């Protein structure tokens, strides 16, 4: 088969300036007749791919007219003359030379901003969900930049680990920010052994770790 | 409105079937190859199989040992994939497509997948169906609320907020899947603080695999 490689893995680049995503494929997609066959789509978070550039550098209908395709043989380029905030996603190169079909590995445009220290929320467990026996203790991380954060919990000052999991969402599309939630999940009885439930929060924006914490549950 | 409309995903049991179809509209069906992709949970695009317009020609991925059999019905203009033996690493959102170009001949594939569907996720796995518990995340400046949605399977489950009138701010996290065999996830919005206990506030959480729609109300403490 035809093996397709991307370059780079993840770019980020800031609104404003230009995107070059490589895609080097290991048999020569030029045909006699002058053309590559070679393809770019753009996945968005949660959606079906989308054609971006046919033919190797045809822009399809309807797609923005700051992309371009370029290349020839077995070197291509998806070049983003003005990278914008909603170009945040996974971008893949396709061959349509030969079956069967075969994409590139994928490359993942993150769009850098100006740091932006996470808005930290704790929320207790419902008494709806202690009726049911367990209990569980989530902690917001809200709209921060750049992605790494740290969360540390504490039950009466005790350091949690191995018992917290963590979910973060993808780049928001339009403020190109993340959240992040870690959820402490214990049974009633557990929960009820402790009073002081503490989230410690670290964050390039911080100039210090922020903490949020409860009583009750005892 | 070229429109291309996956249905047929669903849970499925190792080593049972399932058929997939594809609903299209919007243009001439019977003048197109038709292309079925799938994207398996955090990897990329795999090719799966295209049939040509009248359905002479079907060809498959080999890696798929002939478990899969792609047809055609242009009459209904609609596109199947049936796909037999199933086995775990079939799990995947699978979407059709259509294709501008035909082959150009001598085993050359179909060109420019111009419109794709929205997909259709089939989970291979032994599990039951199970519905999810809906719990508030009770909360001037800004305050932060939202549900919490647990222990159910399998994905996905779809999460609004005022019956979809409440989207700023809001974030729904990636589901985690649990010791227990179950996802559970979070769905947080911030509003502002002036508005708790004046504006009321629900999410509506809808698991398709249950049937199951839950609607929460979340109230300050
Ligand atoms: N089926
Ligand atoms: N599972």
């Amino acid at each position: 088969d035809i093996v397709m490689t991307q370059s780079p893995l993840s770019l980020p680049v800031t609104p404003g300036e230009p995107a070059s995503i490589s895609c080097r494929s290991s048999q020569s997609l030029l045909q006699s007749n002058g053309n590559n066959y070679l393809e770019w789509y753009l996945q968005k978070p949660g959606q079906s791919p989308q054609l971006l550039i046919y033919l190797g550098s045809n822009r399809a209908s309807g797609v923005p007219d700051r992309f371009s395709g370029s290349g020839s043989g077995t070197d291509f380029t998806l070049k983003i003359s003005r990278v914008e905030a909603e170009d945040a996603g996974v971008y893949y190169c396709m061959q349509a030379l030969q079956t069967p079909l075969t994409f590139g590995g994928g490359t993942k445009v993150e769009i850098k901003r100006t740091v932006a220290a996470p808005s930290v929320f704790i929320f207790p467990p419902s008494d709806e969900q202690l009726k049911s026996g367990t209990a569980s203790v989530v902690c917001l991380l809200n709209n921060f930049y750049p992605r790494e954060a740290k969360v540390q919990w504490k039950v009466d000052n005790a350091l949690q680990s191995g018992n917290s999991q963590e979910s973060v969402t993808e780049q928001d599309s339009k403020d190109s920010t993340y959240s992040l939630s870690s959820t402490l999940t214990l049974s009633k009885a557990d929960y009820e052994k402790h009073k002081v439930y503490a989230c410690e929060v670290t964050h390039q924006g911080l100039s210090s770790p922020v903490t949020k914490s409860f009583n009750r549950g005892e | 409105q070229v429109q291309l409309l996956e249905s047929g995903g669903k849970l499925v049991k190792p080593g049972g079937s399932l058929r997939l179809s594809c609903a299209a509209s919007g243009f001439t069906f019977s003048d197109h190859y038709m292309i079925w992709i799938r994207q398996a949970p955090g990897k990329g695009l795999e090719w799966i199989s295209y049939i040509s317009s009248s359905g002479s020609n079907t060809i498959y991925a080999d890696s798929l040992m002939g478990r899969f059999t792609i047809s055609r019905d242009n009459a209904k203009n609609s596109l199947y994939l049936q796909m037999n033996s199933l086995r775990t690493e079939d799990t995947a959102v699978y979407y059709c497509a259509r294709a501008k170009w035909g082959t150009m001949g001598r085993g050359a594939p179909p060109t420019i997948y111009d419109h794709w569907g929205q997909g259709t996720l089939v989970t291979v796995s032994s599990a039951s169906t199970k519905g999810p518990s809906v719990f508030p995340l009770a909360p001037g400046g800004t305050a932060a609320l939202g549900c919490l949605v647990k222990d159910y399977f399998p994905e996905p489950v779809t999460v609004s907020w005022n019956s979809g009138a409440l989207t700023s701010g809001v974030h729904t996290f990636p589901a985690v899947l649990q010791s227990s065999g179950l996802y559970s996830l979070s769905s947080v919005v911030t509003v502002p603080s002036s508005s708790l206990g004046t504006q009321t506030y629900i999410c509506n959480v809808n698991h398709k695999p249950s049937n199951t729609k839950v609607d929460k109300r979340v109230e300050p403490k």
